[PDB]
């Protein structure tokens, strides 16, 4: 089974240089652009860094993080290991 | 003067409407020679006329004209060194084309054009002469006479201001020639443009990897003796002193990638600087850098010179951009295979960071399969965004799938049919299924095969095979006998690694054996095991019922799959015969082809071919005959016929020349790989020389003395010639010359061999 | 430029034409022949329609499983080489220095399933002295369409094909390249190569003889029952075919009790339906025939179906 | 006949299903649209699939040099840069008498005139067409125009009232005069 | 377009004298300005491998024989410069950049000196300095002594141009269709007249005018100080008077007259056959083919020819006439004198 | 002579056949480029490339006539007549014969066929062929969705979520109102449930629900 990756990169660190009150130009310089984002009525960029390597797993971090209706006041919500 | 109308005279192609629309003056207008004056020269400027004349009837203002000529034809004669399409191309572009017209002032001009032309490609005696023929309603046929100039020959080039290499070392690796070898009639001595700066720039580069630092060309001169029959090519060099390398600097945002790099950028103190090696390093840091996603940096490397030491150090200032992410994976060309199957084949997945290795190892994969001609990765960026790229594959399709089938029925006959169907994309789904079937009133071969490369997405493969055959020995009365096979098999096979793979199956044979004139070999095998058949009477059966379990292991790495130039392949397979069975044997037999290419175009390739295998029996048992393995005939190993090599058998009242096979036999080739300069691909030339040898581990010498002793392999049989394959819509197909120069008392020899092969 | 059946490996350069010839598989009589050569020919255009060709060749011919059979062993037997008795490989080899000329007419007026127009071509062969056997033959097919409706949808079509053999200079034809027929171009009814004189051992299998004639008739009607697209790629006819070969070496009686083959007067008739049908996988041919009047120890063919060649 | 006015392939596409849109769940957007693809329905109503004729429309034809075709409704218009008009009008009239056609009426002071049925011969189609023409010829740039006019077009006893006919019969009659001419 | 056939042999005065000894192997297919020199009783010349002989000028005795060619030892010089001999040294120049000084007697004293580039003029002694005119649009000025002076002028940019002297200045040619003239000290006073729209444009300067051709072919005479008298209508003349003898890159042999240019005449017997320069001798004209054929001409109209196959190769180098000997170089590398 | 030529080949375009017709046509536009029927020879000639099915010199013949005609009153006809081309070429194989589904070859043909037809029936709304174009269109979308949703049905096979809800939201937000959007929505569902996000899985299976199947 051959390697499967999914999503965008993160690191500790730049995971976490992002805080409340930040635009939406800033963040997205900072780690990239979203991969998936929410296309149902709110805008909630959904950074997902999936990987399985064969025989051994999952190691998921999920990095949501839920916008104002113009683009401030990120909230920040870390989920960090899957269960 | 009052104009109360305007009158034409010799309008023909131009009507009415153009000439009166182009007029300044118009009618009931008050008119002066001014007036005139610029209508005349108005007509004139419209491009439609030769001679024009504006004067005054009665009342009427009378425009006369003669319409210019309308090209009906444009012709080329003598033009030995340019199509006349492309000389075609130049001069409608410049002007002149059939249907428009010729401007009589100009023919001069075109020649002089086209002459100018011949003068800027070399020939400065070329004369281009335009005959300009008239026809009715106003009509010309332009004819353009091209005579070539005497060759203008390109004397001598001179290198002024070298103190350390020679001139003519440096002729020898320009492109350009002064004395061509009268043995070696394949350049001339010409003289073109690009080349020129191809012989500057070979000259700077081989300057600047020896070691020299400061060097830089001066000025070129072309000269030309004053009757155009000869090119003198002049350049002025200097060169400063040979230099050496002190040691590399790295500064830049890279990302922690920082010991591989200091790694890799090693260099030998005592080491001198190098032209080659600079942007070596250079294009391995971005390969190293796009290997991680940083797909598109920003990579300068120049040095700062130090003259005092003689030594100069560089620095590269790397500049990686932001990761580039996948977003969409696109395949164009594929009209009759799924899409599923290439997304099958690709490694690199969707949504993900982009590997710029395992995006390569996809159109390996692709290109190794054989059902494609070519595979090629573009890497494409939609503007959208700033970091996000496409990745799309183009491919041209390759169909080698061939229906041959017939049915043919009688009353008064059996019914006979013909059938060959092998396909590796049936539907492009994937599968490969085949069927050959033959019966033309007593041989009946008939084999079904599906298998599947794919039966989960893992790689898992499962098929089978089912095959039923029986002839009537009275056709050919030279140890042949009545046969009747039927059997089937169920082969599973899954990778264990990207490049390996093993398989393991099930299958029943059964295996029917009467009507066989005694010679010792077989009857060898039927004292063991069976009965013990009367010596010199006919009429005799045998049937056996075998439960085979057979397992292989592959390793296959190459680029093409069918005109492969790079890597090798390795095949194991055997089988066994498990306890529950008549005669209990096993078989393993191991094929090795090894491919090396010499130059970096890939174009002359070696090819090794390497062939093992070996029978034996179990517990006394005496590993049937009719399973042997024979060598000969072509793509075994070439100059025999088909089937001819090995012991020969020994019949009972007591000797004849029918070859049987035998337990044990080795095989080996060195072929040669050499281009065709002809053909524009689908050919391959190759010289070829190759070893046989088959032989039988159970002939007791204690008996025979006279009759050949075969258990010894020193008998090694040889080859040599020359083969050319050839690919075909019908199927891959080879044809050999081969002359054996080594060969024995029995081989039944042929010179020319032609069958699939491959 | 190079084809791989059952029967040969014919490849050809652009001419060199190296031809493997195996009638141990096939339906003449056993023996092989394995032959290479090389010629070149000046075709000259004459109307558009016409053209003729000169062409000077060498052909080298080998044989080496000559099953034993009397009117095959005259052949060497006139040439001087002794023929071997019963035995079952025996070898002999000659060059022929070959001319070859031909005449051909087309006025066809499309690709596949003509409506209307002609064919013709008319082609011969002499050896120059210098070969070691001089012979003669000269052969000729014709294929002609004659539509008898407005819409060219009924067309009757016929055609006949005519071939002899000779040897000149006191000298004999090569039982090779000797002409055959009953295979489904030539006579429907029949297996491949049925039509001729027999195979006679020291049997019923037609060696063949050195002189042909051939005619065939054929209506051509619509087929009623097909699909709304395909119109133009189902053919459907019906034909009658005749043919007859027969021998001029061995027209005497010196082996008696045997119908000597020098009488063409057993015409050989065979009536019976054709659909021809271009699929998108191949051609087919389906012909459901009966012998309407045939000739003692040969071979029927009565429902013959081939998808491809 | 009846296949050169046709597509070619099969009418299935025509049976495809109703693009259906669905609706939309309760608190909850969905990007209705952003890109193209998007389709307009005008119901037409035009002929389709095998139905519709896709024979190349009949160009009025001008064999003259400087001469100019324009067609308009039931009218093609062939304008001839010329001297005189009143000599061109019986010549057009030597050319239709060569002819044949029947002339229900006639006038050479108003240089026009009005036919009986025309009946043509084209293969490409199966039920031939009846054409009853008034052609006249005006001066309007000081050079004349010849002008066909279809007054009544019968295929077959039905008479037919679709676009493509009235070009392409009236520039049969159109390119007829202009040949001959 | 091609080689037009020989005159018409109506000979008065007969050639038949000659005393002939080769030289190196010739200058092949290449062309360049290889002639001999005389002065004092001893005749110099050279070839393209290097070896140089001094010949008496009587029978061609009195020889010493040197080797001027210099990874290998003696390396072909490319000697491309013609020869000169003035107050007891003989000047020759290369195209590998060099120019050497030999001494008279023995050829010992080799002293050389690089220079800038190729050294396709003839090489030209007065006042103590000679004047180099270079390939790549240079001109450099070598010291008679030991070279050490070394000023230069660089001009634009096929023709080398020989310099001449006249009461201190230099005149010179040039590469681009544009005559200079250049004070022979550092080149202080520098005037420059277009006087174009290969060819050794070679100025001679008589009543103070320069007279020059041009590669297109248009003549042109300026004033020595200003260059504004000025009519305009390989090229070699000479002036002998009051006219003027040339010979044309149309090759047609013409004589004009020195004031404006009127008294054309054309004698184009010789067409396309590629001559080289003509030359005064015994008050005839001689001229030079490259089939190998020699031609006398008379000077009252250009009208009488006396052709004679001489040397089976050609001639493509410039005839010397002084001291009552006429010397000409072959393409095989011999030499010929002759008298009538 | 081109007033013969011309009736010949015309009568042959009526009655004939279409080799001859073509070859007549190509005959006469090469003789006289600049005729006085220069433009209905090039359409004639298009018709018969279209109807004798070799077609890169029918498309060829397309594109040069609109670069040269830009501006014409029956510019209708070969606008349909370049999407009649290119559905020709997507549709034109042997599966048919087998009846294996045609949705997973290649789409290229199709997104051009579709463009064709979308500037056909935008620019020219009252001309005879617009009902043919509209059905022509609507059965290419279909057709391009399912291409959409076996892609994204091999993905779920495969296994990489953010692929698939990646393809999911393209193809609702190009493809909102046909069949295979509807089936795949499940799909998008699975991916989303499959890794760790229960809030966009809420509202997939509420707009599913909301459009009972």
């Amino acid at each position: 089974r051959p390697d499967i990756n999914q999503g965008n990169y993160l690191t500790a660190n730049d995971v976490s240089k992002i805080r409340v009150g930040m635009t939406q130009q800033q963040v997205a310089y900072a780690l990239g652009t979203p991969l998936m984002s929410d296309p149902f009525g709110t805008n909630t960029w959904f950074y997902v860094f999936r990987q399985q390597p064969g025989h051994e797993g999952v190691t998921q971090q999920t990095l949501t993080l839920t916008f104002n209706s113009s683009g401030v006041l990120t909230n920040i919500d870390n989920k960090p290991a899957l269960s | 003067f009052v104009v109360k109308d305007i009158h034409f005279e010799g309008l023909q192609r131009v009507a009415v409407g153009a000439a009166l629309l182009s007029m300044p003056v118009r009618t009931g207008d008050t008119v002066n020679d001014e007036d005139i004056s610029n209508t005349i020269r108005a007509l004139f400027a419209t491009g439609n006329f030769e001679d024009v004349r504006v004067l005054r009837d009665g009342d009427t203002l009378l425009v006369q004209v003669k319409e210019r000529p309308t090209i009906a034809s444009i012709t080329f004669s003598g033009n030995k060194s340019v199509k006349d399409d492309m000389l075609k191309q130049n001069l409608e572009a410049s002007g002149v084309r059939v249907g428009e017209s010729l401007d009589r002032t100009t023919i001069a001009d075109i020649e002089k054009g086209l002459e100018d032309f011949y003068y800027s490609v070399g020939k400065y005696s070329a004369s281009v002469k335009a005959v300009v023929t008239p026809l009715p309603r106003n009509r010309v046929d332009l004819k353009l006479v091209f005579q070539e100039g005497v060759s203008a020959e390109i004397q001598q080039i001179n290198i002024v201001g070298n103190h350390a290499f020679t001139t003519d070392e440096l002729i020898s690796h320009f492109q350009l020639r002064d004395e061509v070898p009268w043995w070696n009639v394949v350049g001339d001595r010409k003289y073109q443009k690009q080349k020129l700066a191809g012989d500057l720039e070979t000259l700077r580069s081989y300057y600047l990897d020896r070691g020299y630092a400061r060097f830089n060309i001066d000025s070129t001169q072309v000269s030309l003796t004053p009757d155009k029959k000869g090119i003198y090519v002049t350049v002025n060099i200097t060169e400063g002193d040979q230099y050496k390398l002190s040691g590399v600097e790295v500064s830049g945002n890279l990302a922690g990638h920082s010991a591989e790099i200091e790694q890799l950028t090693k260099i030998e103190p005592g080491e001198l600087y190098n032209g080659t090696k600079v942007t070596k390093m250079e294009d391995d840091i971005k390969k190293l850098l796009g290997r991680y996603g940083y797909a598109y940096p920003r990579v300068q490397s120049m040095p700062e010179i130090n003259d005092a030491d003689k030594t100069v150090k560089l620095r590269v200032n790397v500049d990686a951009g932001n990761r580039f992410y996948v977003r969409k994976i696109r395949f164009e060309g594929n009209d009759t295979s799924k899409d599923a199957v290439l997304r099958r084949e690709m490694r690199q997945m969707e949504g993900a960071w982009l590997g710029s290795d395992l995006v390569d190892q996809g159109k390996e994969r692709l290109n190794r399969l054989g059902f494609f001609e070519t595979v090629d990765t573009d890497t494409q960026r939609v503007p959208g965004s700033p970091d996000q790229v496409d990745v799309v594959y183009k491919v041209k399709e390759r169909n080698t799938g061939s229906f041959n089938f017939g049915i043919g029925y009688g009353t008064e006959s059996g019914v006979s049919f013909q059938a060959g169907v092998q396909q590796d994309n049936w539907l492009g789904t994937g599968y490969a299924v085949g069927i050959n079937g033959t019966k033309n009133d007593y041989q009946t071969y008939a084999e079904l095969s599906v298998t599947n490369p794919y039966f989960t997405v893992d790689g898992v493969s499962l098929g089978g095979r089912l095959f039923y055959n029986d002839f009537q020995a009275d056709d050919a009365d030279l140890s042949d006998y009545t046969n009747k096979s039927y059997g089937t098999d169920v082969t599973l096979g899954f990778p264990i690694n990207e490049y390996n793979s093993l398989r393991a199956g099930l299958g029943y044979v059964h295996n029917s054996l009467s009507n066989m004139q005694p010679q010792v070999a077989m009857w060898r095998y039927l004292y063991s095991m069976g009965e013990h058949p009367s010596t010199s009477d006919q009429d005799n059966s045998f049937k056996t019922d075998d439960f085979t379990f057979n397992y292989g292991w592959t390793y296959n790495k190459l680029d093409r799959g069918y005109f492969p130039t790079d890597g090798s392949r390795v095949n194991l397979t055997g089988k066994v015969t498990i306890p529950g069975s008549d005669n209990e044997y096993y078989k393993v037999t191991l094929d090795t082809a090894t491919y090396v290419p010499i130059d970096d175009d890939h174009k002359w390739v070696v090819l090794g071919r390497t062939r093992w295998g070996y029978g034996d029996g179990l517990g006394g048992k005496e590993m049937p005959f009719y399973e042997n393995f024979y060598a000969g005939g072509s793509s075994t190993v070439r100059g025999f016929q088909s089937n001819t090599i090995g012991p020969k058998a020994v019949y009972f009242p007591s000797k004849s020349d029918d070859a049987v096979g035998g337990n044990a036999m080795a095989v080996a080739s060195l072929e040669f790989i050499t281009p065709t300069p002809f053909i524009s691909n689908s050919v391959r030339t190759s010289f070829f020389w190759d070893m046989g040898t088959v032989w039988d581990t159970n002939w007791d010498s204690s008996q025979y003395s006279g009759y050949p002793d075969y258990s010894d392999p020193s008998n090694i049989r040889m080859s040599a010639g020359i083969a050319l394959q050839w690919m075909s819509p019908l199927g891959p197909l080879v044809f050999s010359y081969a002359q054996p120069f080594k060969k024995y008392d029995g081989d039944k020899a042929e010179q020319f061999q032609c069958n699939i092969g491959k | 430029n190079g084809t791989k059946n059952d029967y040969q490996c014919y490849a050809e350069l652009s001419r060199l034409f190296y031809n493997d010839f195996q009638a141990d598989d096939a339906d003449l009589s056993d023996y092989t022949n394995k032959s290479y050569g090389t010629d070149v020919t000046l075709g000259f255009p004459i109307n558009e329609y016409n053209s003729l060709r000169a062409g000077l060749g060498y052909v080298h011919n080998s044989l080496s499983n000559m099953q034993p059979q009397v009117a095959m062993w005259r052949y060497l037997y006139s040439m001087g080489e002794h023929p071997s008795t019963s035995d079952q490989d025996n070898s002999f080899k000659t060059d022929d220095f070959t001319f070859n000329y031909g005449w051909t007419y087309n006025k066809l007026d499309r690709g596949y399933f003509p409506t209307d127009g002609s064919r013709v071509n008319l082609t011969g062969k002499v050896t120059i002295p210098g070969s070691d056997n001089e012979y003669y033959k000269v052969t000729l097919d014709t294929a002609t369409y004659v539509p008898i409706d407005d819409d060219h949808k009924w067309v009757v079509l016929g055609r006949t094909r005519w071939g002899y053999g000779d040897g000149l200079g006191g000298k004999e034809m090569p039982f090779y390249e000797n002409f055959y027929a009953g295979g489904s171009s030539t006579v429907r009814g029949f297996q491949s190569n049925t039509i001729g004189p027999k195979a006679v051992y020291f049997s019923d299998d037609a060696v063949g003889g050195n002189a042909m004639a051939v005619a065939s008739l054929e209506f051509i009607t619509p087929t009623p029952f097909i699909s709304d697209k395909y119109a133009n790629s189902v053919r459907t006819s019906f034909f009658w075919d005749m043919g007859t070969v027969w021998d001029t070496n061995w027209d005497s009686s010196q082996y008696s009790g045997y119908p000597d083959y020098s009488d063409p007067s057993n015409i050989r008739m065979s009536a019976g339906i054709a659909l021809q049908w271009m699929s998108p996988l191949g051609p087919l041919v389906f012909s459901y025939a009966q012998p309407f009047k045939k000739y003692d120890g040969d071979k029927a063919e009565q429902f013959q179906f081939n998808i491809g060649k | 006949s009846r296949y050169k006015r046709q597509v070619s392939g099969d009418e299935a596409y025509l049976e495809a299903a109703p693009l259906a849109e669905l609706h939309a769940p309760a608190g909850m957007i969905l990007p209705v649209t952003s890109g193209d693809y998007a389709i307009p329905v005008t119901n037409g109503s035009g002929a389709v699939g095998k139905a519709l004729d896709i024979r190349p429309p009949a160009q009025p034809l001008a064999l003259v040099s400087g001469a100019r075709t324009q067609f308009t409704g039931d009218t093609a218009s062939l304008l001839v840069e010329n001297g005189r008009g009143n000599t061109l009008w019986p010549q057009v009239v030597s050319v239709l008498q060569a002819k044949n056609y029947t002339i229900t009426q006639r006038d050479d002071a108003g240089q026009t005139l009005t036919t009986d049925w025309v009946q043509w011969n084209r293969l490409d189609e199966d039920e031939q067409y009846r054409g009853r023409y008034q052609i006249s010829v005006k001066p309007q740039g000081y050079q004349q125009a010849v002008t066909v006019k279809l007054l009544n077009l019968e295929q077959a006893g039905k008479p037919v009232a679709d676009a493509a006919s009235m070009q392409r019969y009236s520039t049969e009659m159109m390119n007829v005069i202009s040949a001959g001419l | 377009v091609k080689m037009s056939p020989l005159p018409t042999v109506e000979n008065q005065f007969t050639p038949t004298t000659a005393w002939s000894t080769s030289v190196g192997s010739g200058i092949g297919n290449f062309y360049s300005n290889l002639h001999p020199a005389l002065a004092d009783n001893v005749v110099y010349a050279a070839d393209r491998a290097g070896l140089v002989k001094a010949l008496n000028a009587d029978d061609g005795k009195e020889i010493w024989s040197v080797s001027l060619a210099e990874w290998f030892s003696k390396e072909p010089a490319l000697l491309s410069g013609g020869v000169t001999v003035s107050g007891g040294h003989v000047y020759i120049g290369s195209e590998k950049a060099q120019v050497y000084a030999l001494n008279t007697s023995d050829g010992t004293v080799a002293w050389q000196t690089k220079v800038a580039g190729e050294a396709l003029s003839r090489p030209v002694v007065s006042d103590g300095l000679v004047l180099i005119h270079t390939s790549n649009g240079q001109l450099q000025a070598l010291n008679e002594a030991d070279g050490a002076v070394k000023w230069t002028v660089n001009l634009d940019m096929r023709g080398e141009s020989a310099p001449t002297t006249a009461f201190g200045a230099a005149v010179v040619g040039g590469d681009n269709g544009r005559v200079s003239a250049v004070l022979m000290e550092q080149g202080q006073m520098i005037w420059q007249q277009r006087i174009s729209q290969d060819v050794d444009t070679t100025p001679v300067v008589v009543n103070g005018v320069v007279f020059a051709l041009a590669y297109n072919g248009n003549l042109t005479a300026l004033d020595l100080r200003s260059g504004q008298i000025m009519w305009k209508r390989v090229n070699d003349f000479i002036v002998d008077g009051n006219r003027i003898y040339l010979v044309d890159q149309n090759d047609r042999v013409m004589a004009l007259t020195i004031d404006g240019g009127v008294t054309l005449w054309t004698q184009s017997d010789l067409l396309h056959r590629l001559l080289t320069s003509p030359v005064l001798y015994n008050g005839n004209l001689v001229v030079g083919d490259s089939e190998g054929y020699l031609h006398w001409i008379n000077v009252e109209d250009g009208r009488f020819v006396a052709q004679q196959k001489v040397d089976s190769s050609g001639f493509q180098t410039e005839p010397v006439a002084a001291d009552g000997k006429l010397l000409i170089q072959a393409k095989d590398g011999t030499v010929y004198s002759i008298t009538r | 002579p081109p007033n013969e030529i011309y009736a010949t080949a015309q009568q042959k375009l009526q009655d004939g056949n279409w080799r001859q017709a073509i070859t007549q046509l190509e005959a006469l536009d090469n003789r006289y480029p600049f005729g006085p029927y220069s433009q209905q020879v090039q359409l004639d000639l298009i018709y018969a490339y279209y109807k004798n099915a070799d077609l890169p010199l029918a498309q060829a013949a397309i594109d040069r006539f609109i670069r040269l005609n830009p501006t014409h009153p029956n510019i209708d006809y070969v606008m349909y007549m370049r999407g009649l081309t290119n559905m020709a070429l997507d549709d034109s194989a042997l599966q048919g014969f087998f009846g294996v589904d045609r949705s997973d070859r290649d789409p290229q043909h199709a997104r051009a066929a579709f463009s064709d037809f979308s500037k056909l029936v935008r620019g020219y709304p009252n001309s005879q062929y617009t009902t043919d174009a509209t059905k022509r269109l609507v059965f290419l979308k279909d057709r391009l969705a399912k291409y959409e949703y076996s892609v994204a049905e091999y993905y779920t096979e495969r296994g990489a979520w953010v692929a698939v809800v990646n393809r999911v939201e393209g193809m609702l937000r190009d493809y909102p109102d046909t069949q295979a959007t509807r089936d795949a929505l499940p799909l998008m569902e699975n991916a989303y449930r499959q890794m760790q996000m229960n809030a966009q899985a809420e509202k997939v299976a509420k707009i599913i629900a909301a459009n009972s199947s």
